[PDB]
RNA sequence: GGGCGUCCGUGAUUUUUUACUGUGACUAAAGAAGCGUGACUAAAGCAGUCAUGACUGAAUUAGAAAG
RNA sequence: GAUUAGGGUUCGAUUCCGGAGAGGGAGCCUGAGAAAUAGCUACCACUUCUACGGAGGGCAGCAGGCGCGCAAAUUGCCCAAUGUCAAAACAAAACGAUGAGGCAGCGAAAAGAAAUAGAGUUUUCAAUGGGGGAUAUUUAAACCCAUCCAAUAUCGAGUAACAAUUGGAGGACAAGUCUGGUGCCAGCACCCGCGGUAAUUCCAGCUCCAAAAGCGUAUAUUA
RNA sequence: GAUCUGGUUGAUUCUGCCAGUAGUCAUAUGCUUGUUUCAAGGACUUAGCCAUGCAUGCCUCAGAAUCACUGCAGCAGGA
């Protein structure tokens, strides 16, 4: 009773359950991502409505302003460090300009399908959840993970995954215990 | 993949000599890349024994490891008493069991609670 | 009678994990203000790591290891506040209580020619039977024939070893002073005019060494030099210069990148 | 030895407030806003990070009216 | 707290602070502090043991029990941590008490993260969880999670049967002029309306749509 | 995101409500549920009634030991 964890609500349903325009650009984005329900994209929404919401409180306030020289740099500082916006990209006025597919991009269930590591997004998905993707000698294990430009020069495979260094897996573990009672 | 036997490597990251206590204290972080399982706290305490240099393998106490996700790597705290004798008088008594030498435990609370209430109501020496 | 704190109700200034137990170490009445110190089993569990709970904390306050004021202390609960000086002779340390510009508690590292002396305030005067009359203090001293130039503001050194008043700072404008209360706790400024107003709150206008204007109440202000640069006892790192919010926000970025 | 002008406290001399507005002074955490930080991500949390110990961090801001 | 452009409109028994109460109502003693209730005295309402002389009760403490209801868990383990008390550091023949408080069991209140497959030329190749288990690790002790299937030497997917559901398909409102049945009947339908022998609406089969380890419904309440 | 839409007519403009719709750390219920993390949990009705167990006790070098208690060869543990 007395325990003070907080926990909050990272995504929300939209008004108007039934657009068929908004139904048919969310299956192209479950589509094109390799999603597994709409409520992963609706937690895309809510990240870049509260980068859209902030910044566009800031801008509201006036340059020299303490509020948004602080906070102001923070918020094109997490842009900047997570590939939501290229380097020349400096004015503020860029993260109101910020689309959902600008978000998916930087998921590694994305990555993985873009530096090569796999064939097709629902290839990379797999990879990501059956142990085989290091982000910097760090089993990652979650799709949604978002890659900061930094970690870009680091995802490979595992180091105890059997595509890298490690042991073989399953089907062939199994098979060389079927040969060994022979 | 090539085959290797497993190696345990030990590291030690925040140390401090606590005169107090009579003991060094710090957090002892284990790599153990090609390991089966988890690495066993006393196979970790002869290994820490040798890297410091003390007398007695056993005055070095070990507790709660937390293996990294993904492996490789555990780390937990790392306890080493200037004496053995230090090490009785100043552990606790869960760590001192775990270690084979400790207090047997005490009979069940349940049961000393309701002995100690039959016992208020009593005076002489019959209690 | 309380007896009790709840770890969400005790000062901010302490540190304690709101998730690590519902209570906090009540501290005693004693010298300091239960809202304004730091109880000693928080300083030797919390802010130096002797001890990794408060059962080796005691192992090491009851057997008489732990000296405030010259004095061994075996109470995990006493009130060990500003201006108080923390010695340890087996670990060979000593320290100090003071605010850091932040306004929490620092324990600033000593010597032992500086760890003798205390500055403490007068809190009240009066005349006590006989007609001897003592001076009444925020860490709670009654000393008994202070300085006869002693008024209520006034800031004594006092030499806890041989407990002989050696010294006497009035409050006046010249002065430096050290804020310990309100927004601005922590701050060391100039004295610039300090507005009476009878009845209610006097107020003070000081100026820091940048020239940095802030007011506080005269209650609040804890005079500890001539000036700035002649101060009678060693203050924190920051030396009670408070930094912007941005320049201090740039220069731990800037470090962090330096150091890979 | 005079002038000048301050400081503190006391007497004598004939009187202008209120709303508003600008600055301050005081105002518990948890909660809200958010600054750092790859607890594998996140909801979190205040921690930790780095090659016989080192730099330590826990920045800051809004919070009714009345006083 | 919920919702909110702004102004607001609501909820606050509930963790922190304060106030009040201990079955109702009094009155006290003792103490620094009580009009104390795991203190006392009395009455009222219930109430337990009796060898009938008498003697006791007070869970709005924690587990539980019966009722009451639309509606809410274990007669669990422990002081290891957080603290409180106190004649009291720990240790040594030699472990202070704690239903405070932790810990675990129940637990789709509400929140995070996430499987139910991938890759290729009928036909193969790789994966790794759910799950079984340890030299062990956690933990006060277990549990969980985490790590692991040799380190000389560790089990395992194929209908991967290890099998996704809940509500819909006239309109709002996304998705059938499909087939069978019934014939203003049975029922559906928040509202408009369906059904009177060729039913876009019922009862079903198929096929689709929506959200998805969730999804209907009812009553409050904000937009 | 400072957003509305069906229903009065043979059609049309309105007024105006009903209805849809999205939240609730807001409860209940129905049908379902493989893994983990974090959690509320007899408040609402009856401040209704309670079987049983338990929830507040404290000893150090430092108040009082002749247990007819315990070792040891008066010193130590002590109900
Ligand atoms: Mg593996
Ligand atoms: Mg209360
Ligand atoms: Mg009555
Ligand atoms: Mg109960
Ligand atoms: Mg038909
Ligand atoms: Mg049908």
């Amino acid at each position: 009773m007395r325990n003070y964890n907080n926990f909050n609500r990272v995504w929300k349903a939209p008004r108007r359950p039934f657009e068929k325009e908004r139904l048919d650009r969310e299956m192209k984005l479950c589509g094109q991502y390799g999603l597994r329900c709409k409520r992963e994209i609706w937690r895309v929404n809510m990240t870049l409505s509260k980068m859209r919401r902030t910044a566009r409180l800031l801008l509201t306030l006036p340059e020299n302003h303490p509020r948004r020289l602080l906070e102001g740099s923070a918020i094109m500082r997490r842009c900047h460090e997570y590939g939501f916006l290229d380097e020349e990209k400096d004015k503020l006025d860029y993260v109101l300009s910020l689309t959902v597919p600008d978000i998916l991009e930087r998921r590694l269930q994305t990555i993985v399908f873009k530096a090569g590591l796999a064939k097709s997004v629902h290839h990379a998905r797999v990879l990501i959840q059956q142990r085989h993707i290091a982000v910097a000698k760090q089993i990652v294990t979650i799709p949604s993970f978002i890659v900061r430009v930094s970690s870009e020069r680091h995802i490979a495979f595992a180091d105890a995954s059997p595509f890298g260094n490690g042991r073989p897996g399953r089907v062939k573990r199994v098979r060389a215990k079927a040969a060994k009672r022979h | 993949f090539q085959k290797k036997k497993a190696e345990v490597c030990i590291r030690t990251s925040q140390f401090k000599v606590n005169k107090l206590l009579n003991r060094k204290q710090f957090i002892v972080e284990v790599n153990h890349p090609h390991w089966c399982g988890t690495v066993p706290t006393q196979l970790i305490r002869k290994k820490l024994a040798t890297l410091y240099k003390v007398p007695d393998a056993s005055q070095v106490s070990l507790f709660g490891f937390k293996t990294k996700f993904g492996g490789g790597k555990t780390t937990g705290f790392g306890l080493i008493y200037d004496d053995l004798a230090s090490l009785k008088r100043f552990e606790p008594n869960y760590r001192k069991t775990r270690m084979g030498f400790g207090k047997a435990r005490l009979p069940a609370r349940k049961s000393v609670k309701e002995r100690r209430n039959r016992n208020k109501k009593l005076r002489g020496k019959a209690k | 009678a309380k007896k009790h704190l709840k770890r969400l109700y005790a000062p901010k200034d302490w540190m304690l994990s709101k998730l690590t137990g519902v209570f906090a170490p009540r501290p005693r009445p004693g010298p300091h203000k239960l809202r304004e110190c730091l109880p000693l089993l928080v300083i030797i569990r919390n802010r130096l790591k002797y001890a990794l709970n408060a059962r080796e904390g005691e192992m090491i306050l009851r057997q008489g290891l732990v000296h405030v004021d010259n004095h061994p202390r075996r109470d995990g609960k006493y009130p060990a506040g500003f201006m108080d000086v923390v010695e340890i002779p087996k670990t060979g340390d000593r320290f100090r209580l003071m605010y850091d510009v932040k306004g929490r508690f620092a324990l600033v590292s000593l010597s032992e020619a500086e760890a003798q002396i205390k500055l403490m305030k007068v809190v009240n005067l009066y005349t006590a039977t006989g007609r001897v009359p003592v001076a009444v203090t925020h860490d709670g001293h009654r000393i008994r024939y202070p300085d006869p130039h002693t008024s209520i503001g006034d800031t004594i050194v006092y030499n806890v070893k041989e407990k002989k008043c050696v010294d006497l700072i009035k409050n006046r404008q010249g002065k430096a002073v050290i804020v310990t209360g309100g927004a601005n706790r922590g701050r060391i400024g100039e004295i610039v005019k300090v507005e009476c107003h009878p009845g209610a709150f006097n107020i003070a206008h000081l100026k820091d060494a940048s020239g940095a204007e802030f007011a506080t109440r005269a209650a609040n202000i804890f005079v500890i030099g001539k000036d700035l640069n002649h101060l009678q006892v060693t203050v924190p790192k920051q030396q009670g210069l408070r930094m912007n919010v941005i320049q201090e926000r740039e220069e731990r970025l800037i470090a962090a990148e330096a150091r890979k």
